[PDB]
RNA sequence: GGCGGCCGUAGCGCGGUGGUCCCACCUGACCCCAUGCCGAACUCAGAAGUGAAACGCCGUAGCGCCGAUGGUAGUGUGGGGUCUCCCCAUGCGAGAGUAGGAACUGCC
RNA sequence: CAGUGUCUGGUGGGUAGUUUGACUGGGGCGGUCUCCUCCUAAAGAGUAACGGAGGAGCACGAAGGUUGGCUAAUCCUGGCAUCAGGAGGUUAGUGCAAUGGCAUAAGCCAGCUUGACUGCGAGCGUGACGGCGCGAGCAGGUGCGAAAGCAGGUCAUAGUGAUCCGGUGGUCUGAAUGGAAGGGCCAUCGUCAACGGAAAAGGUACUCCGGGGAUAACAGGCUGAUACCGCCCAAGAGUUCAUAUCGACGGCGGUGUUUGGCACCUCGAUGUCGGCUCAUCACAUCCUGGGGCUGAAGUAGGUCCCAAGGGUAUGGCUGUUC
RNA sequence: GCCCCGGUAAACGGCGGCCGUAACUAUAACGGUCCUAAGGUAGCGAAAUUCCUUGUCGGGUAAGUUCCGACCUGCACGAAU
RNA sequence: UCAAACCGGGAGAUAGCUGGUUCUCCCCGAAAGCUAUUUAGGUAGCGCCUCGUGAAUCAUCUCCGGGGGUAGAGCACUGUUUCGGCAAGGGGGUCGACUUCCAACCCGAUGCAAACUGCGAAUACCGGAGAUGUUAUCACGGGAGACACACGGCGGGUGUAACGUCCGUCGUGAAGAGGGAAACAACCCAGACCGCAGCUAAGGUCCCAAAGUCAUGGUUAAGUGGGAAACGAUGUGGGAAGGCCCAGACAGCCAGGAUGUUGGCUUAGAAGCAGCCAUCAUUUAAAGAAAGCGUAAUAGCUCACUGGUCGAGUCGGCCUGCGCGGAAGAUGUACGGGGCUAAACCAUGCACCGAAGCUGCGGCAGCGACGUUAUGCGUUGUUGGGUAGGGGAGCGUUCUGUA
RNA sequence: GCGGAUUUAGCUCAGUUGGGAGAGCGCCAGACUGAAGAUCUGGAGGUCCUGUGUUCGAUCCACAGAAUUCGCACCA
RNA sequence: GCGGAUUUAGCUCAGUUGGGAGAGCGCCAGACUGAAGAUCUGGAGGUCCUGUGUUCGAUCCACAGAAUUCGCACCA
RNA sequence: GCGGAUUUAGCUCAGUUGGGAGAGCGCCAGACUGAAGAUCUGGAGGUCCUGUGUUCGAUCCACAGAAUUCGCACCA
């Protein structure tokens, strides 16, 4: 019913997240990266994380989120090539 | 030595306890051991009443190292028994240059007899400091 | 990242901002309604009009009612025009419908926005 | 109080002082409109009474957070000895301690 | 009358053919062989052992969605149920293991409502490999919303399985046509959890054989907690007297004769135990020799030191080593 | 044929816990009380079948883990097994 | 010959089980891991090795733009953990108050964590510019081997520990020869065609053994020449720090250790000296109501304390180098041996010996590059080690053709 | 899968003129007996499998579903 | 050491819808009998092994520990 | 030698909130009975193995020693 033995987190396998989309080439509209599920608000290359600071670049595409509160999950504002 | 603590099984009792000493005046006098060592709670007896046993005219004797890391046993076969709790309890950790034992005295040492006493029961040269 | 106070207040729009335009907030008091259209960063007031100023034009009755709050519409929104917004999306924090707010947005679209 | 600019050291506690211009509290619910049980919410109306919640100013830095002047442990990387272990070269440098900041700026 | 030929049901090792798994500090017994999640794994990734802690083989139309209102545990005060006030980022709660997220909320209460839609693509799983899953579009169209938008079930990571065959939803298919009964395309459901899926028990000192000791049961080797012995300090005992003698607690060591451990070595075979016979070596000396102490009057002893040169040697019962 | 019933053991078997009594103490012995029906009546033991065990007492011997006799709770004695 | 004949044939039965099989030379030159498997003394698919074909021009330390939170450290959750004070609850003892003990809370001082953390590396890592390398980078296809490794170093996890198990990075053992280390798979230096000359590396320079029995300075005596430990050490040397020193003290010798008091209590007695408590003062340079011997208790004898006389540095303490005690065993005892006091050890220094290493002459080759019809020349790079394995050339033998 | 039988008060069962729901046992009480027992009497106790349909009205008809039992079928 | 069973009021034991702690015997008292006995009635008698973790709440679940018993293992 | 249990008034034993030393039997006396018996009541009876340590205080904690018992251990 409950849990018990007082005891931290759980574990299991190999964690199964990547790095897709390095960006500074082409990327449609899609999460670019893998890792954790379920998140969104960053439209474009928006790579923020508490830290040195983070980035991304290059390709005029209409939204695309993050993985979710990992490489950068805030949310900054709109970047394209230079010139689409 | 992993510094072990808690969320274990319940083992034995200290063998130490009486911190002995007035405790309304804080001083920063001392018995300094040069080297680190781990001396178990059973040893630390043996040398703290060592020189309260001498130190019978006065007090102000105190000991800042408590016994708290904790130490198992194998008595078996093997493949089976992590490790009980025996005659290795509770063993404290002894830095290079860790006051243990400092009794709030001004120079009318006549705990340096006793401090020698003790000196001989733990494992490690210690040596006498003033400041 | 966590709910800023003013997304605990849900006051503000998000939404509004991935897009890039401007908003048409509607102030109303018990005794007087504006309405303003601010862009984004920060408060940038760029057309305003309150129905204190609508006497100046020839208001007679209060300025508390429902009629009152279309005649501002069309005001805040002709002057707009007069700017150069085209666009504008209905920003009204904490209200009913069919109320002052929507008399005043659809007095908006009645000047061309 | 109105009207701008810059536009996250402005978290969270605490002290003094001033305005009957402005503003909420407040007061009253005839009516539009509204509460599963309650105009409290919601919406409308008037201004008897304060500034007590705000606000304008201004005084403490507690605690959080962001920068700066002083320094040893700690730690890469490559050769030395030595029973273990320790040392040298070279790129840096814990925590404790001394100080900084409690908005800024224009106009009516 | 039955016999005999044929067939059907029941009984049927009496007889025949086989199966009776793997993992496994040997094997066997016990425990495992699918899957999820922390540590271990030593800050990318991946990573083992009957490794430490704990679970899934389901449940649910609501514990779904939206909106309005509201905000919790716990503690204090006035009356533990309830009501009023205060403190209170939140330790509550959120279906399920654990981490992570969240409060004018993704939590609570109430109302309403019900996207778990059809079709088709692009992408994601170092390094190729299916089912399945997920993130993100487009085309059309269901539900809710003002709308953006949100759904491809339940916040995310366990709740699952082929071929053959059968049962269920349009069409295609056998000289020539009609009827019936079949075969096939697509899909769903039913079992292999020794879970990438064979239908099948036992005896073997009656045994036989292939081979082997990367996985054990001796000797060696390392360790030495255990065992043996010593040392330091010395409480206390000994009428008084720590130390003639005995000597705790605690501390520090040597040996490796015991036992335990590991399993590094042997594993291409060096006839067992005990005794007997015969040869050499060693000492932790039981005496003889020379000494110290004594609770040494003497005598006789007790303890200790140097020393092994010699002497240290035997018998009765029992195969028996106590 | 089986389910069902019954005869047959010259097929596999079973025979506990508690209380009172009594004793210098403990046990065995007898009755009952309870559980699951009974709880071993007629007969037989440390026995080539008893571990613990050179079991206990004793004879015998200077001394016998041998032997004999007795006690006996007989680890898992018993009637043509 | 039997818990069951022989012969031949089917048979060249089958096996995921053991083992293995005959010429030369040239070029290049692995894996002992991952996924699935009645799978773990087996295979298949990949990683990895090799060969062939195709394509066509690019790969890489440092800086910049990034991801990480392990070490260390610390405390804000969390679970532990010292002391004092205050308030509330329970229990016990005497009085409805107080005292003692235990648990929870708050405040000021005291301590911790492999699954904590406000902080936080180094460092490993994605991408992009500035070296090196070139038909590479890459695509397709053929043939693989291989899935019992081990050791050193660093970082580990388990274990008392192990020539322990089990991981990770890297260098090696395996193809490291050569040299040093006495001998020695993985320790140090270093990595090979042949022949020749030269110079060095490691190491070594008293002799065996090639080279100084070299230079300056210092230490040890033990032959220490180093298992040898925890532990011990005025054996001896070097360095630093405090105090005391020519008002001759500290030790000898002379004479001197009292008075109240046999302090009291206690005790058969204790009278400085069994024990229990105190330890004052009166008379001086100086005598403790007494540090020991002694008595049954006294007595007696010394010491402390001070003068006379006798006559110079002493005393307390910290640290370091080397030696010594602790170290007891097996057919004759040693650093490789002789042997050595330096041919030891420490701080410096000079000159030499010493490899197939480095330099240099000649010679053979191979591969690759450039130019080329050329595998003919010219020039250029590596230079040219190899088990398994891949690729390529060749000598010899038998018999049958033409010349 | 298929067919047959069965599906009434706690238990075991009767009950087809479709129009009363009933018996035995059990349970409680009474009577009786000193009393307990037995017998006798009395009372309570029924979604008469479930739904729908058929009639004026159904336990008692039709249809559908469920459960029990049985035969058969299936079973690498 | 391994594995299994057991661990409730003095004794022996029941007790899993997790939410009542209960029975027999025994002990005391009553009723009865002259009385004692037996029977019948009534009462008292429980850290339901211990700790911790569970749920709103556990004897009745999980984990850890202890004790009893049995099989096995060990035994120069 | 190793490990476990035990070591309370004469006997058999209870006794861990560390702060009361207690029960049964036995012994003596009383009550009762003619009396003795039984039963009821009352009293006496403890270096709670020994030493030391731990606390304010220990039977009730720690350490050491002794005794009893059981398992095990070594037999020319």
């Amino acid at each position: 019913a409950h849990k018990k033995a007082g005891g931290s987190t759980r574990n299991g396998r190999d964690s199964e997240a990547k790095r897709l989309g390095v960006k500074r080439f082409g990327g449609e509209s899609v999460l670019a990266g893998s890792i954790i599920v379920r998140q969104r608000g960053t439209k474009f290359h928006a790579g923020a994380n508490v830290g040195c600071g983070r980035d991304h670049t290059l390709f005029a595409k209409a939204d695309g989120k993050v993985k979710f509160e990992v490489k950068g999950p805030k949310n900054r504002k709109f970047i394209s090539i230079e010139a689409e | 030595q992993p510094k072990r603590t808690k969320f274990r099984k319940m083992h034995k009792g200290r063998n130490r306890g009486l911190a002995q000493g007035t405790d309304v005046s804080f001083g920063s006098f001392g018995l300094k051991a040069v080297g680190r060592g781990r001396l178990t709670a059973r040893q630390i007896e043996a040398a703290r009443r060592a020189m309260t046993r001498a130190v019978k005219r006065q007090g102000k004797i105190w000991i800042r190292v408590f016994p708290d890391k904790p130490i198992t046993e194998k008595p078996l076969a093997v493949r089976m028994g992590k490790g009980k709790g025996n005659v290795e309890y509770w063993v404290a950790l002894i830095q290079p240059g860790k006051v243990l034992y400092e009794m709030d005295g001004v120079p009318e040492e006549l705990a340096r007899e006793a401090f020698k006493l003790a000196a001989a029961k733990l494992p490690i040269k210690t040596t006498f400091v003033t400041k | 990242k966590k709910s800023a106070r003013i997304r605990r207040a849900t006051r503000a729009r998000r939404k509004l901002q991935e897009l890039g335009a401007t908003r048409l907030v509607v102030h109303r008091t018990p005794r007087h309604i504006y309405a303003q259209v601010i862009a984004p960063n920060g408060s940038e007031v760029l057309v305003a009009a309150s129905t204190v100023e609508k006497a100046i034009a020839e208001q007679l009755k209060y300025t508390g009612n429902k009629d009152a709050a279309a005649a501002v519409g069309k005001a805040v929104a002709e002057r707009a025009l007069e700017k150069g917004i085209k666009d504008v999306s209905f920003d009204r924090s904490g209200f009913q419908y069919h109320g002052r707010v929507q008399a005043l947005a659809d007095a908006a679209r009645e000047a061309g926005l």
